RNA sequence: UGACCCCUGCGAUUUCCCCAAAUGUGGGAAACUCGACUGCAUAAUUUGUGGUAGUGGGGGACUGCGUUCGCGCUUUCCCCUG
């Protein structure tokens, strides 16, 4: 027959009549609440960014930033340069940073074990006032084909800067994937 | 052209006692003053009044709201 | 829908915090649930997982119904796969 | 008389008693709780009505759009 | 989300079948995709002999069956 | 679009049946056909659930509420089939 | 999708969800499920309320048929198709 | 989504139940998103019908009220997914 | 049916380099182009999330109205059937 004239002789009745649950104090069993693949994968996540950030203070407490014997002079003088060629000579970054103004100083970092060079230097100008010039001008500079970016060393000046072992620094070329884009510099 | 969505709208400035039937149901009517309705012809009434042709009573809601699937047909006044 | 991204996590916050949290909180207490279908029957019984469409993973399920005197019956599943559509009303525990 | 969609008359029954009467007959009257896109309620000491007579106390009961007729205050 | 080729019926007086065994009949005026009908002195056509006019009225093309025009078109 | 859709297209201007959800078969000649399964005919002879029948001109219906409908056999020629 | 590809031209039986059963020359579907039948014959099972008398059949011709999908609850395959051979 | 899961079931035995009270208890061979089944080698039994064997049955999956699956089932491994 | 061993999957088209039995047979790169492959608009009226619920039938005793005495409606208990 059709769904209208259809003569319901038991139509849908409520649930007033079939309230048969089990008491309160019978809980459920503690146990049956888990899931695999979903939260050991969290442990270890939680794990290694505990480890690294407790790792972290005992770092701060036995290295001093300022109190380095490679750091020298004065740090609104001193200039920081990275990103530069591995093949570029010592005299190639001094007359490439020597148009800004006269350096008094430069320190290239090495690997501590594998001796290769890290790839950023500090440069110290006699003058203050010839680093700013430097700041502007230096930064998108190319050198040896690949662009480098130069900004102020803040790891003696601006409170409360520390690298990226240690959670800070700057630039993302390394950040979530189609997040930073390679074209843009410091 | 007269659309239903332009009717509904000018229905509903005029606050007229629209009177709707319902989705499979011939004997159960309901009408009242329509406030809003949404693309999913789903209207509010004000006041409404459930009235059936055979016990003929009308039995006061107030402000309500009705689904749009049960709507069968709009009738004025 | 209003977020058309396909990266969009709607459904994620709704069953958290939307109606649908009923089967959520049920599922991780393991609490029994009582649902009545449009086969007039009452099923009541656990649930281990759930969807947007309202399609729960039964367990230990006992169906209820009556025919006609009027005459109760009843049988037990220990698992079976439950569709939304045929649902009417949900209602768990109230203890 | 402003203009009163359908969707914020729903979300302001909140929390507050409403009742619902289903496609064959039956009501539910209790506290609403929440809605969802489609309009499926969850309601909270609920009280089942058969016929329009009282049938009995429910409490938290979750109900389907596709189910219910229509939603009354009170 | 093509629309139904009703052109043919407009402003032609129309009996239409519903779902639960009602139906109506009146002169059509717009359609929509989705059937929406708009139709202007229609009648209730009740389950007895008894005609009720009311003008214009709407339909929802989700209750709406068959529709045949009285008027050949 | 679907291969019934088009054995309904290329079925347009024939007689074909079509039967809905309340029950009424209408038989008669088709006159538009669309993807929606939305049929116009015209001069149908509708049969009721009870049995009668009754007389129309111009018909339409729509495509969501028919139960299946019946076309000429010699469709089965078609190209695709 | 072989499930349905293998069965194309097969004369299988549709189940309607009235409870009918559409028995005739399955020739092709759509992600609907909507069915093309050839020679179909239309079967409905009638309770008898007069005594305890064999359930009633009434068989109807009805040819090429298009079933919507939605209409359709299940099918299987009633017998092989007609064979053209000798 | 869940449909995916139901499609993981191929060559397993289960009960399905259906909108019109049927029962149909086979074996799957294969599940699409529309919850539409193949059940190779199953019985039917249509309401105050009598059994019947049928050797493939594809359903539709609105016509479907529900499942019964194995005891033995690993819920928890399966729906990991 | 099938262990072991191979590709993680494209039918078509375009350009660079290279192996080469050198116009063919192949490899390493992308380019944006069709398929109805999938996700969301797809549970908001037209199929992929229900107003097609399945809610009975029959054999004995057991009421009434009309009656063509076959029956339509209507009120009870025990049984077979799903």
């Amino acid at each position: 027959k059709l769904p209208h004239e259809k003569h319901h002789n038991q139509p849908y009745c409520g649930i007033a009549p079939y309230i048969r649950e089990f008491e309160d104090p019978r809980d459920a069993p503690p146990p049956t609440r888990a899931e695999t693949r979903e939260e050991r994968m969290e442990r270890k996540r939680r794990e290694k960014i505990e480890r690294r950030q407790q790792e972290v203070e005992t770092e701060l407490k036995m290295w001093d930033p300022h109190n380095d014997p490679n750091a020298q002079g004065d740090a609104f003088k001193t200039l920081f340069v990275a990103r530069v060629n591995y093949d570029t000579t010592e005299s190639k970054l001094r007359r490439e940073f020597e148009v800004y103004g006269p350096i008094k100083r430069i320190h290239m970092v090495y690997s501590k074990r594998s001796g290769k060079p890290r790839g950023y230097a500090f440069i110290e100008y006699e003058h203050e006032r010839d680093m700013h010039s430097a700041y502007k001008h230096a930064d998108g500079k190319k050198i040896d084909g690949r662009r480098v970016l130069v900004d102020v060393e803040r790891g003696r000046t601006v409170k409360g800067w520390r690298p990226r072992r240690l959670g800070g620094g700057l630039g993302g070329t390394r950040r979530g994937g189609a997040d930073v884009n390679i074209r843009h510099s410091g | 052209m007269v659309q239903p969505i332009n009717l509904i709208f000018r229905y509903l400035q005029n606050r007229s006692r629209i009177q709707v039937w319902l989705y499979e149901q011939v004997n159960m009517r309901i009408e009242g003053c329509i406030i809003g309705f949404d693309e999913y012809m789903n209207l509010v009434l004000d006041d409404a009044e459930e009235i059936h042709s055979k016990t003929k009573s009308r039995k006061q809601l107030g402000r309500i709201m009705l689904k749009g699937d049960n709507i069968t047909l709009l009738q004025s006044v | 829908e209003m977020t058309p991204e396909e990266l969009q996590k709607r459904e994620e916050e709704e069953f958290n915090t939307g109606p649908l949290s009923v089967l959520t909180q049920s599922v991780k207490n393991n609490t029994q649930v009582l649902i009545n279908c449009r086969n007039n029957k009452k099923l009541l019984g656990r649930v281990k997982a759930f969807d947007r469409h309202c399609n729960m993973v039964l367990e230990n399920v006992k169906e209820m119904w009556t025919e006609v005197k009027p005459v109760n019956k009843d049988r037990y599943i220990s698992k079976m796969f439950l569709r939304g559509d045929s649902v009417i009303v949900v209602l768990r525990n109230p203890l | 008389s402003l203009p009163l969609n359908p969707k914020p008359f729903l979300n302001g029954l909140t929390g507050k008693p409403v009742m619902v009467k289903l496609k064959w007959g039956m009501e539910y009257k209790g506290y609403l709780v929440s809605v969802d896109g489609y309009m499926n309620m969850q309601l909270a000491n609920t009280e089942e009505y058969i016929d329009g007579a009282l049938s009995g106390h429910l409490g938290e009961v979750l109900i389907r759009c596709n189910n219910v007729l229509y939603i009354r205050g009170v | 989300a093509h629309p139904p080729e009703l052109k043919k019926f407009m402003d032609k007086k129309l009996s239409l079948k519903l779902n639960g065994g009602r139906h109506v009949q009146g002169i059509l005026r717009g359609f929509d995709p989705f059937m929406n009908l708009v139709i202007d002195e229609c009648v209730e056509m009740a389950t007895s002999g008894q005609q009720n006019n009311i003008g214009m009225v709407v339909i929802r093309g989700n209750s709406i069956i068959m529709l045949e025009a009285l008027e050949r078109v | 679009i679907g291969v019934p859709i088009k054995v309904l297209h290329e079925a347009e201007g024939h007689i074909v049946t079509c039967e809905t959800n309340t029950g009424e078969v209408y038989r008669g000649k088709l006159i538009e056909a669309e993807d929606n399964m939305n049929c116009q005919m015209s001069n149908i002879t509708v049969t009721y659930r009870d049995g009668r029948v009754a007389q129309l001109e111009q018909v339409y219906i729509r495509g969501s509420k028919i139960r299946f409908l019946i076309l000429p056999d010699m469709l089965k020629n078609a190209p695709m089939l | 999708s072989s499930k349905m590809l293998q069965h194309i031209d097969y004369r299988m039986r549709c189940i309607l969800q009235d409870g009918r059963i559409f028995i005739g020359t399955f020739k092709a579907f759509d992600k609907h499920m909507n069915l093309i039948l050839c020679d179909c014959d239309e079967f409905r099972k009638i309770k008898p309320k007069n005594s305890k008398q064999a359930e009633r059949e009434e068989k109807r011709v009805l040819g090429l048929v298009l079933l919507r999908g939605e209409n359709l609850v299940s099918m299987t395959v009633e017998g092989p198709p007609p064979k053209d051979t000798g | 989504k869940l449909v995916r899961f139901l499609m993981k079931l191929s060559h397993e035995t289960v009960t399905i139940e259906l909108k019109n009270g049927t029962q149909v208890h086979g074996t799957i061979t294969g599940v699409d998103v529309s919850m539409n089944t193949h059940l190779k080698a199953v019985k039917m039994t249509l309401k105050n019908r009598e059994p019947v064997q049928l050797e493939t049955l594809s359903i539709r999956g609105n016509n479907i009220r529900y499942f019964i699956l194995p005891d033995s089932l690993p819920l928890d491994t399966l729906l990991v997914d």
